[PDB]
C-alpha cells in the first residue's frame, strides 16, 4: 500500500507520469537484478565485494536509463498531441534504443535497438488498445482424456460412501 | 488432498499414509470435506466447498484460535505497557490442574 | 439465404456469376452493335450512333 | 452437386465444430462434467484408513 | 540392462520407483519415489574403468539430492499452511515446490548440470536420463497451477537450449541441449492439456529411443565420426540421417505430428506469443540438427580409407530400423490414432 | 430447420454415408506399413527387398489385425465422445438455447470495395 | 485427383528396378497428355474425391507443375550417364511431384500448407545433393530458413482462422472477413517471402545459382507459384486489411523491379540474372494479387503461368552452356552463336519470352498486370514504365552479351547441341504459344 505498488496501466496513458515511472523501472530493476544475479556468479566473476556492486550497478542502471528515457518519451509524446497512438511508442522504441547506444558507444545498436523496442512499442500499444492479452488465463485446461473417471486401476476395494446424489 | 497421475495399484499402499482418520478429533471434518472432493471433484471442491475447507483448516491448524490467544496475550501486556493494568493484578486466577 | 446455410449460398453465388456473365455479353453486344454502327455508317456516324451510344 | 454435398457436410462440419468449442469452452469454466476436464479425486483411501482404525478397537485388549 | 542381470534388477526399481511417484496421491509418497528412483539410478552411470562417469554420477547425485530436499521442505511448508495435500490459492511454496521439480527435470536456468554432465556418460544411460527420469518431475508439475513461473521457465528453456546447443560439437552435449529445447514444448503443453504432454512426450522419447540405437550401436560420440561412419550404401545414410529432420519437427515426418498438436492445442487456449517465441527457437534446433545431416545430405565424402566393413547387433539393428520406418513414413497412421478427440 | 438446435445437430440421423475408404484405409495402410519395414529391415541387413517373406507375411497380418482393432476402439471412442457432448448439451439447456435462424435480408454487414 | 496421385504412387517402384530414366520420363509425359485431357474444371471445385479437388486454377497449376518436372527429368541427363544416384533422384522428383499435385488439389487450405512444407525437403535435398559448388550447404540453409520462419507462425493464423469459421475450406472461408492486423502479417508474410519481394529475396540468387537444373528448374517454374497461390487463396477474406497495408507493398514490390533489373545490367553470372529476373516480373505479380481486381487476378494467374515456364526455360539454357565451357558467365560464354548457331534461336526465343513477346502468353500476363496498377493509381506510370524499360534493358542484355561478338579464344574443344536439347526448348518456348488460343483457361480461374 504506497507508490511502489502501482502499474503502468492503472491510469490512462499521458495521466499520470511517477506512478510510470515507478513501475516501469520496478521492471527494469527486476530484470537486472535477474541477469546480474547469473552474471556475477557465473561469466566474469568479479572477486571482490566492490566489483560486484560495480557489475550489479552497471547491469542494472542502464535499464533504468531505458525505461525512463522511454516512459519520458511516451509521456511527452502522448501530452505533446491530442490523439493517442502507436508511434508514441515508436518513438519512446527509438529513445530507448539511443539510451542502449549511449551505453555500449555503438550507434549502429542504438538503432537497431530503437527499431526493435519500436515494434515492441507499437506491438504492445496494439495489445492496449484491441483488448487481447499477451499471456492470459487459459480457458480450455484439459486434465485428461475421455474416461478419466473410467480408468481408476486399484486393487483395493472401495468402502460404501457416507454422500447420496439422492435429494431428502 | 492431491490427485494419481496415471493411477496404478502401486497408489493403494501410498493413499493411506497421512490422514486424519486414525483417532483424531479434526479427522470428521476432513472427512465431510473428503466426501464433497469425492462428489464435486478436486476443482470443483475449490470454489464449492469453501466452508468444510476452512473449518478442518482451523481445526487441525489453529490459525484462527492461535491469532485469537496472542492478540488475548498481546492485549494484557499492551495495557501494562500502557498503565492501564496494574503490576500485581497482572495475571487473572489460575485453572485447577485437574481441569481440561 | 440464412447465415449459417452454405448449400444455398453455393446457388446463389453461382447465379450471381452466371447474371455477371450475361450482363457481361449484354455490354460487349450493345458495344458490338455501337461499332457496327460505326462501320456501316462511314461518313455519317456522329448521327445515327448517337442513341446507340 | 457434388460440390453441393461437400459444401453441406463441410458447413455442418463447421458447425459441429464451433458448438463443441464453446461445448469444451463452458465445461472447462465450470469443471461440470466427469469426462474431459474433471481432475478425479476419491475418499476412498480415508474410509479404508478409518474402516481399519474402527477394526483396531475391537482387537485393543489383553 | 547390459553385461549384468543386477542392472535389469536396477532398471525393474527405475520403473517401479518411478511409478510410484506419478501415481502418488500425496506429496510425501511422491517424494519416496523419488527417493526410490535416485537409488535406483545411482548405480547405472558408475563405471570404474571410466574417470568422467563417476563425475556424471557425482553431479546428478548432489543436484537430485539438493532438489529432493528443497522439494520435501516446501511440502511441509504446503502441509503446514494449507494442511491438505494441495493448495486453494497459489503462493510462494507452491513456487518452491515448481523451482525443486524444475531441478530434477532440467529446464532452464536450472538447466546447468544437465549437459555439464552428459558429457561422461554412455548412449543409453543418456536416454534413460533425458526420457525416463523425466516421467517423474513433469508429471508433478501437473498439479502445480502458476502461470509465470511455468512460462518463465518455457521461454527460458525453449531461449537456452536452441542458442546453447550451437557451440558443442559432441553429440551428446548437443543432444542433451535438444532435450532442454524439447522440454520447453513439454512445460509449454503442460498447463494446456495433460494429454497433449503425454502425445508430445511420447513421441520425443520415440524420436529419442530410435536416435540413441544410431549412436549406441556404432559408437558415435563425435561429429566427425559420423562423418568417418562407413555404410555399404550411402543411400542407406542418406535414409538413416532423416531422423533428424524427423526431430526437427519438419512434415511430413512423425515428428512433425506432437510439435503440431501442441500448437494446435496452444491456438485453441489462446496463447499466441510464447507460441512465437517457440517457433524462433525450433529454426535454431533444426540448424543445429542440419551441422549432423552435413554428413549424410552430400552423397560423396573424402572417407578414411582403412576400414572396409561395417557391424552390428542382431536384435538392436532389427529394432531399430522398425523404428526408423516408423520416424520418416509415420505420418500415414494420423487415421489410426483416437487420442487426440 | 429454421432453428439450430444442437440437439437436432448433433445426433446422427443417418444421412451420412460412410466412404469406400472408411472401413478399410486403417488395416491396408497399417499393412502397408508393415511390409515396407519388413522390406526396411531386409534392405538395411543387405537381404535382397523379397527374401524373407516370413516377416513380410508376419507383419502384414499384425499391421492388418491392429490396424482393424484400433479402428474399433477409434470408433466407440468416438461414439463415447458425441454421447459425452450430447448429454453435456442436455444437462445444461440454458448455456446451449435454441438460436433464431437470420437470414442476410435483416443483417447490414460493410462490404469492402476496392477502387 | 486420385487417378493421377495413385498412378505416381505405383510410378514410384520403378526407380528401384535399373535402366529405367527414360520410361519414367515416358509415363509422366503421359499424366500430362491424361492431364490434359481431364480440363473440364469451372470456378468452383470439381472432381471431388477424398478432399482433392480443383478449380480452373489448380488445374492450371498442376498441369505447370507436372510439366515442369518431365521436362526436370528431360534437362537432367548428366544424372544418367555418370549413375549419380538416379534412383534417389527420381524418388525424389515423384515424391515431390506428389507433394506439389497434393498442395495445389487442397480443398482445404491445411492441406495446402502442410505439403506445400512437405515440398521444401526434396527441393533442400535436390541443392544438397545435386549441386557442384561448395556454397550448396549456404543455399539450402537459407531457403530453409527463409521459408520456415515466415512459415511458422502462419499455422497459428491458420489455426486462429479454424477456431473462428471452424473450416479450412475454401468457400467456407470466403464468407467471413477479419480485422487482425497481426493475422494479416501472418497470413501474407510467408507468401510474400516464398515468392519474393524485394526486400526478402536473398535466398531466390543463392538457392538458383548453387542449385542443380533439376533443382533450379523446380524454384523457377514452380515454388515460386505456392507463394502466389496462397495470395490467391488468402487474399479473399482479408480484403479490408489489404486496402489498409497494401500500399507499402506496392510501393516495394513496383522500386524492387526497378531497382532489381538495375541489378541485372550490373551483374556476371548467367544464371544469377535469370535468378534476379524472376524477381522483377513476379514483383508485378505481387504487386498486381494485392490490387483485388479482376483483370489484376487474372493477369496475375496468366503471368505466373507464363513466367514460370519461360523462366524454366531460360534457366534451360544456363546449363546447356555450362556443361561446355566448364564454368558459366558473361565473360566466358561472350558469342555462342559461333559455337552453337541453332541453339541461339532458343536463346532469343525464350530471352524475348522473359520480355514482352508478342505471341506469348508472357504479353498477355503483363498486358492485363499493368491494367490493374494503372487503374490503382496514377503515380504508378513512372516506376512501372522504368521498371519494364529497364526490364527489357537486362533481359536483352543476357542473350546480347552472351550469344554475340568475339570468342573466348580460350576454351577447349566442347560437344554439340544435341536432339535432346533441342526437344527441351521446343517444350518450353511452343506451349507459351501455343496456349494463347485458349487463354481463357489460363485468364479466367473465377
Ligand atoms: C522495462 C520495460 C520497458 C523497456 C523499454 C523499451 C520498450 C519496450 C515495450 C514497453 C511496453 C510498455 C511499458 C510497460 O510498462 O509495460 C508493462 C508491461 C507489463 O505488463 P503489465 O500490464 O504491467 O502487467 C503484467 C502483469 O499483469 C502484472 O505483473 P506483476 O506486477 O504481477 O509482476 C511482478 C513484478 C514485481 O516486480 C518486483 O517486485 C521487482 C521490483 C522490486 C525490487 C526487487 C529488488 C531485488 C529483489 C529483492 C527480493 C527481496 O515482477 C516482475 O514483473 C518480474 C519480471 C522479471 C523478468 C525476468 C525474469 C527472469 C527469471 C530468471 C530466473 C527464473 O509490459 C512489459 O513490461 C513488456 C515490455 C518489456 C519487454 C520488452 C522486450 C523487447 C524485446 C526486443
Ligand atoms: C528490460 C526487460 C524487462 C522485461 C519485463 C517483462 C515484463 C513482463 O513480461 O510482464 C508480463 C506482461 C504480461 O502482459 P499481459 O498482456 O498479460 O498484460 C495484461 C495485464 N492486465 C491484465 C493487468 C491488464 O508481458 C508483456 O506485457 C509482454 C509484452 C511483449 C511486447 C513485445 C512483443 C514483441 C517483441 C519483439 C518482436
Ligand atoms: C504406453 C502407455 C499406455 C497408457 C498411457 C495412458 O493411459 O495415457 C493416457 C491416455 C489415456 O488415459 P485416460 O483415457 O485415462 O485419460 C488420461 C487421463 N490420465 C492420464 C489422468 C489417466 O493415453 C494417451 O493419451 C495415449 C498415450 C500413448 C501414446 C499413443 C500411442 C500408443
Ligand atoms: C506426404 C506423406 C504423408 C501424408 C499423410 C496424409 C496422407 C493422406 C491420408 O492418409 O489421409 C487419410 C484419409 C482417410 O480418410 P477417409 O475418407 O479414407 O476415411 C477413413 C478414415 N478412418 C479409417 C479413420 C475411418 O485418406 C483419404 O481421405 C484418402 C487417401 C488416399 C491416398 C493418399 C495417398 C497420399 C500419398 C502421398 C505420398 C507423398
Ligand atoms: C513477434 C511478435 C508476436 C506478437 C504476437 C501477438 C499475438 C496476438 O495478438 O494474439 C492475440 C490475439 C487474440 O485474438 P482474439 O480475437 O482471439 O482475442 C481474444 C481476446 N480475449 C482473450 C480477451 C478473449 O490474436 C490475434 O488477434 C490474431 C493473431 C494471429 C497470429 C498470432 C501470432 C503472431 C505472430 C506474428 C508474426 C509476424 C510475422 C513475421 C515474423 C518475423 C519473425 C518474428
Ligand atoms: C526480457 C526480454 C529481453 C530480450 C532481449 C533481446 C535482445 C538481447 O538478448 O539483448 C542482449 C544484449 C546483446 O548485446 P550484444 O549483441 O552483445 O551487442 C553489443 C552491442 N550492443 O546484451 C546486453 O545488452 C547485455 C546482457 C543483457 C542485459 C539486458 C537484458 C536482460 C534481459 C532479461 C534477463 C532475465 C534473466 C535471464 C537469466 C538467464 C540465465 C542463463
Ligand atoms: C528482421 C528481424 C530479424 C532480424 C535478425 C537479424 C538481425 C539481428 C540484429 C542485428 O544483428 O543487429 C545488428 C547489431 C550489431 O551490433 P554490434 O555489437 O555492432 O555487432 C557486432 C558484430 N559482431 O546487433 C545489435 O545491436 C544486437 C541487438 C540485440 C538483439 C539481437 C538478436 C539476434
Ligand atoms: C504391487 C502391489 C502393491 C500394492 C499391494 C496392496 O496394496 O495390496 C493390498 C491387497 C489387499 O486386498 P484387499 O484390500 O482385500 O482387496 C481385495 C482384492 N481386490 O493385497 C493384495 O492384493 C495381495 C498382494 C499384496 C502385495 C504386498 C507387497 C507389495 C510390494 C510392493
Ligand atoms: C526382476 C529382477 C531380475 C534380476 C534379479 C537379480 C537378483 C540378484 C542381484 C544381485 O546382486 O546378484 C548378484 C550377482 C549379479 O552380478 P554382479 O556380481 O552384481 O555383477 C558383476 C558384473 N558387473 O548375481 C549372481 O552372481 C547370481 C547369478 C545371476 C542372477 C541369477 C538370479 C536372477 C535371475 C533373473
Ligand atoms: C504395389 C506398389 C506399391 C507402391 C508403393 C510404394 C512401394 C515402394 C517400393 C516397395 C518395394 C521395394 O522396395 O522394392 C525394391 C526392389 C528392388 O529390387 P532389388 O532386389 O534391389 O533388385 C532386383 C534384382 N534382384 O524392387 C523390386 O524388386 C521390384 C518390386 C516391384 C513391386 C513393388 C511393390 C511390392 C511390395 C508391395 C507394396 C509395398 C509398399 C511399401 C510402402 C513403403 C512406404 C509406405
Ligand atoms: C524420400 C526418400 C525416402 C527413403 C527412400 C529410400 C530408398 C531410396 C532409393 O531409391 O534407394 C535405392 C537403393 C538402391 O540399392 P542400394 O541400397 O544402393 O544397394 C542395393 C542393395 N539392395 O535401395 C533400394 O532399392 C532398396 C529398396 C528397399 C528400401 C526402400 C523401401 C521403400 C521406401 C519408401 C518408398 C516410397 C516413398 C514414400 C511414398
Ligand atoms: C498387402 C495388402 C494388405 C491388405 C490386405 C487386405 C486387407 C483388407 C482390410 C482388412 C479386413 C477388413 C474387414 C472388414
Amino acid at each position: 500500500m504506497s507508490l511502489l505498488r502501482s502499474k503502468y496501466y492503472d491510469h490512462p496513458d499521458g495521466e499520470d507520469a511517477f506512478g510510470k515511472i515507478v513501475a516501469t523501472n520496478k521492471y527494469a530493476v527486476s530484470a537486472g537484478v535477474a541477469w546480474s544475479m547469473f552474471d556475477v556468479l557465473t561469466l566474469s566473476k568479479p572477486q571482490g565485494y566492490l566489483p560486484t556492486l560495480g557489475r550489479f550497478a552497471y547491469n542494472t542502471g542502464p535499464l533504468m536509463g531505458m525505461a525512463t528515457a522511454f516512459t519520458l518519451t511516451t509521456l511527452v509524446a502522448t501530452n505533446a498531441r491530442g490523439k493517442d497512438d502507436k508511434i508514441n511508442y515508436l518513438i519512446g522504441g527509438f529513445a530507448a534504443g539511443g539510451v542502449f547506444g549511449a551505453w555500449k558507444h555503438n550507434h549502429v545498436a542504438g538503432l537497431c535497438a530503437g527499431l526493435f523496442l519500436g515494434i515492441a512499442g507499437v506491438i504492445k500499444k496494439m495489445s492496449i488498445e484491441q483488448g487481447w492479452e499477451f499471456f492470459p488465463n487459459t480457458p480450455i485446461k484439459q486434465y485428461g482424456g475421455l474416461n478419466i473417471a473410467g480408468n481408476d486401476w486399484t486393487i483395493m476395494a472401495d468402502p460404501p460412501k457416507n454422500w447420496t446424489t439422492e435429494k431428502p | 488432498s492431491l490427485t494419481p497421475f496415471l493411477r496404478l495399484p502401486l497408489t493403494d499402499l501410498t493413499g493411506c499414509l497421512i490422514n486424519h482418520q486414525t483417532y483424531d478429533k479434526c479427522g470428521k471434518f476432513e472427512m465431510k470435506m473428503m466426501e464433497c472432493f469425492e462428489a464435486y471433484g478436486l476443482e470443483r471442491g475449490k470454489r464449492e466447498c469453501a466452508d468444510l475447507i476452512s473449518d478442518f483448516q482451523e481445526c487441525v491448524g489453529m490459525q484462527k484460535q492461535l491469532m485469537r490467544f496472542h492478540a488475548m496475550r498481546n492485549e494484557r501486556y499492551k495495557q501494562w505497557l500502557k498503565g492501564e493494568r496494574k503490576g500485581q493484578e497482572f495475571f487473572a486466577d489460575p485453572p485447577r490442574v485437574d481441569a481440561y | 439465404c440464412y447465415t449459417d446455410d452454405a448449400v444455398c449460398r453455393f446457388e446463389a453465388d453461382q447465379q450471381f456469376r452466371r447474371d455477371r456473365m450475361v450482363d457481361n455479353e449484354i455490354v460487349n453486344i450493345l458495344r458490338q452493335r455501337f461499332e457496327d454502327c460505326t462501320l456501316y455508317e462511314a461518313p455519317d456516324h456522329m448521327v445515327k450512333c448517337r442513341p446507340l451510344m | 452437386e457434388k460440390s453441393l454435398h461437400y459444401l453441406y457436410e463441410e458447413n455442418e462440419k463447421a458447425q459441429i465444430r464451433l458448438l463443441e468449442d464453446e461445448v469444451r469452452r463452458k465445461m472447462s469454466e465450470r469443471n461440470d462434467y466427469q469426462a474431459y476436464y474433471y481432475r478425479p479425486s476419491v475418499a476412498k483411501y480415508h474410509r479404508i484408513s478409518k474402516e481399519a482404525a474402527d477394526e483396531l478397537e475391537a482387537l485393543r485388549g489383553d | 540392462m547390459f553385461n549384468n542381470s543386477s542392472k535389469i534388477l536396477f532398471i525393474t526399481i527405475m520403473i517401479i520407483g518411478t511409478l510410484i511417484t506419478v501415481t502418488s496421491n500425496s506429496w510425501l509418497g511422491a517424494w519416496m519415489g523419488l527417493e526410490i528412483n535416485l537409488l535406483s539410478f545411482i548405480p547405472l552411470l558408475s563405471d570404474n574403468n571410466n574417470l568422467m562417469s563417476t563425475e556424471a554420477s557425482l553431479k546428478y547425485f548432489l543436484t537430485q539430492v539438493l532438489a529432493s530436499t528443497v522439494l520435501l521442505f516446501s511440502s511441509i511448508l504446503l502441509m503446514l499452511k494449507n494442511n491438505m495435500n494441495n493448495e486453494i490459492n497459489e503462493s510462494f511454496t507452491s513456487m518452491i515446490i515448481m523451482s525443486a521439480l524444475l531441478l530434477k527435470s532440467g529446464a532452464a536456468p536450472f538447466h546447468f548440470w544437465f549437459p555439464n554432465m552428459m558429457e561422461g556418460l554412455t548412449w543409453m544411460n543418456a536416454l534413460m536420463l533425458m526420457t525416463w527420469q523425466k516421467i517423474a518431475p513433469l508429471m508433478l508439475i501437473s498439479y502445480l497451477n502458476i502461470k509465470y513461473l511455468l512460462l518463465i521457465s518455457v521461454i527460458l528453456s525453449v531461449i537456452i537450449g536452441a542458442i546453447g546447443g550451437l557451440n558443442q560439437t559432441s553429440l551428446r552435449k548437443l543432444m542433451a541441449f535438444s532435450s532442454i529445447n524439447h522440454l520447453g514444448w513439454m512445460l509449454s503443453s503442460l498447463m494446456i492439456s495433460e494429454s497433449i504432454w503425454l502425445i508430445y512426450f511420447f513421441f520425443y522419447s520415440f524420436l529419442s529411443f530410435v536416435l540413441t540405437f544410431m549412436f549406441n550401436i556404432f559408437k558415435l560420440f563425435h561429429l566427425n565420426q559420423l562423418f568417418s561412419w562407413f555404410v555399404n550404401s550411402k543411400i542407406l545414410k542418406f535414409t538413416l540421417f532423416m531422423n533428424f529432420l524427423s526431430l526437427g519437427g519438419l512434415p511430413p515426418f512423425l515428428g512433425f505430428l506432437p510439435k503440431w498438436l501442441v500448437i494446435q492445442q496452444l491456438t485453441l487456449c489462446n496463447q499466441y506469443f510464447m507460441l512465437t517465441l517457440m517457433m524462433m527457437s525450433t529454426l535454431i534446433t533444426l540448424f543445429f540438427y542440419l551441422r549432423i545431416c552435413y554428413s549424410a545430405f552430400m552423397m560423396n565424402y573424402f572417407e578414411n580409407n582403412w576400414i572396409m566393413k561395417m557391424n552390428m547387433n542382431s536384435i538392436n539393428y532389427n529394432m531399430y530400423m522398425i523404428m526408423t520406418f516408423f520416424s520418416i513414413f509415420g505420418l500415414f497412421l494420423i487415421s489410426l490414432f483416437y487420442f487426440m478427440f | 430447420s429454421a432453428v439450430n438446435d444442437p440437439l437436432e445437430l448433433l445426433t446422427n440421423k443417418g444421412t451420412h454415408e460412410p466412404s469406400f475408404l472408411s472401413p478399410i484405409w486403417n488395416p491396408i495402410a497399417c499393412g502397408v506399413a508393415g511390409v515396407g519395414a519388413a522390406i526396411f529391415i531386409n534392405w538395411g541387413f543387405r537381404k535382397p527387398v523379397f527374401s524373407g517373406i516370413q516377416k513380410h507375411i508376419a507383419f502384414g497380418a499384425i499391421g492388418v489385425g491392429a490396424g482393424a482393432y484400433f479402428d474399433q476402439k477409434r470408433n466407440e471412442y468416438l461414439a463415447k465422445r458425441d454421447a459425452v457432448l450430447r448429454h453435456y448439451i442436455e444437462l445444461h439447456p440454458d448455456d446451449f438455447p435454441v438460436k433464431e435462424r437470420k437470414t442476410y435480408g435483416q443483417v447490414l454487414e460493410s462490404w469492402v470495395p476496392v477502387r | 485427383m486420385l487417378k493421377i496421385i495413385f498412378f505416381l504412387l505405383f510410378l514410384i517402384p520403378f526407380c528401384f528396378i535399373n535402366n529405367m530414366y527414360w520410361m519414367v520420363q515416358i509415363m509422366m509425359f503421359f499424366i500430362s497428355f491424361i492431364f490434359l485431357l481431364m480440363n473440364n474444371f469451372m470456378n468452383y471445385w470439381s472432381e471431388i474425391s477424398y478432399f482433392l479437388g480443383c478449380d480452373m486454377l489448380s488445374y492450371g497449376l498442376i498441369l505447370l507443375s507436372l510439366w515442369i518436372c518431365s521436362l526436370m527429368l528431360l534437362a537432367s541427363e548428366m544424372i544418367n550417364k555418370h549413375n549419380n544416384y538416379k534412383n534417389l533422384f527420381l524418388l525424389n522428383i515423384i515424391i515431390l511431384l506428389l507433394l506439389l499435385i497434393l498442395t495445389f488439389s487442397s480443398m482445404s487450405l491445411f492441406m495446402f500448407y502442410l505439403f506445400f512444407e512437405s515440398s521444401l525437403i526434396p527441393t533442400l535435398f535436390l541443392i544438397l545433393g545435386w549441386g557442384y559448388q561448395p556454397e550448396r550447404l549456404q543455399a539450402g540453409l537459407y531457403l530453409l530458413f527463409y521459408t520456415l520462419l515466415v512459415s511458422l507462425p502462419m499455422l497459428i493464423g491458420i489455426f486462429y482462422v479454424m477456431n473462428k469459421i471452424g473450416s479450412m475450406n475454401f468457400y467456407l472461408m470466403n464468407n467471413f472477413m477479419f480485422n487482425y492486423d497481426l493475422l494479416y502479417f501472418c497470413l501474407l508474410c510467408a507468401f510474400l517471402v516464398k515468392m519474393p519481394m524485394f526486400l526478402v529475396h536473398l535466398w531466390l540468387p543463392k538457392a538458383h545459382v548453387e542449385a542443380p537444373v533439376s533443382g533450379s528448374m523446380i524454384l523457377a517454374g514452380i515454388m515460386l507459384k505456392l507463394g502466389g497461390y496462397g495470395m490467391l487463396r488468402v487474399i479473399s477474406f482479408l480484403q479490408l486489411m489489404n486496402l489498409k497495408y497494401s500500399f507499402v507493398w506496392i510501393s516495394i514490390s513496383l522500386v524492387g523491379g526497378v531497382l532489381v533489373s538495375l541489378v541485372c545490367l550490373r551483374q556476371t553470372d548467367l544464371k544469377a540474372l535469370i535468378a534476379y529476373s524472376s524477381v522483377a516480373h513476379m514483383g508485378i505479380v505481387l504487386s498486381g494479387l494485392l490490387t483485388m481486381t479482376y483483370w489484376g487476378l487474372c493477369g496475375s494467374y496468366t503471368l505466373m503461368i507464363a513466367h514460370g515456364l519461360c523462366s524454366s526455360g531460360l534457366f534451360c539454357l544456363a546449363n546447356v552452356s555450362y556443361e561446355r565451357l566448364g564454368s558459366r558467365s558473361m565473360l566466358i560464354n561472350k558469342g555462342l552463336l559461333n559455337f552453337m548457331p541453332s541453339m541461339t534461336l532458343w536463346w532469343f526465343l525464350l530471352s524475348s519470352a522473359n520480355m514482352a513477346a508478342p505471341p506469348t502468353l508472357n504479353l498477355l500476363g503483363e498486358i492485363s498486370l499493368l491494367n490493374s496498377i494503372v487503374s490503382w493509381s496514377w503515380i504508378s506510370m513512372i516506376l512501372l514504365s522504368f521498371l519494364s524499360f529497364f526490364s527489357a534493358a537486362y533481359t536483352l542484355y543476357l542473350y546480347s552479351f552472351s550469344q554475340h561478338g568475339k570468342l573466348f579464344s580460350g576454351v577447349y574443344s566442347f560437344s554439340s547441341g544435341k536432339i535432346r536439347e533441342y526437344l527441351l526448348m521446343l517444350l518450353h518456348w511452343l506451349p507459351l504459344n501455343l496456349l494463347i488460343l485458349k487463354s481463357e483457361s489460363f485468364m479466367l480461374w473465377l
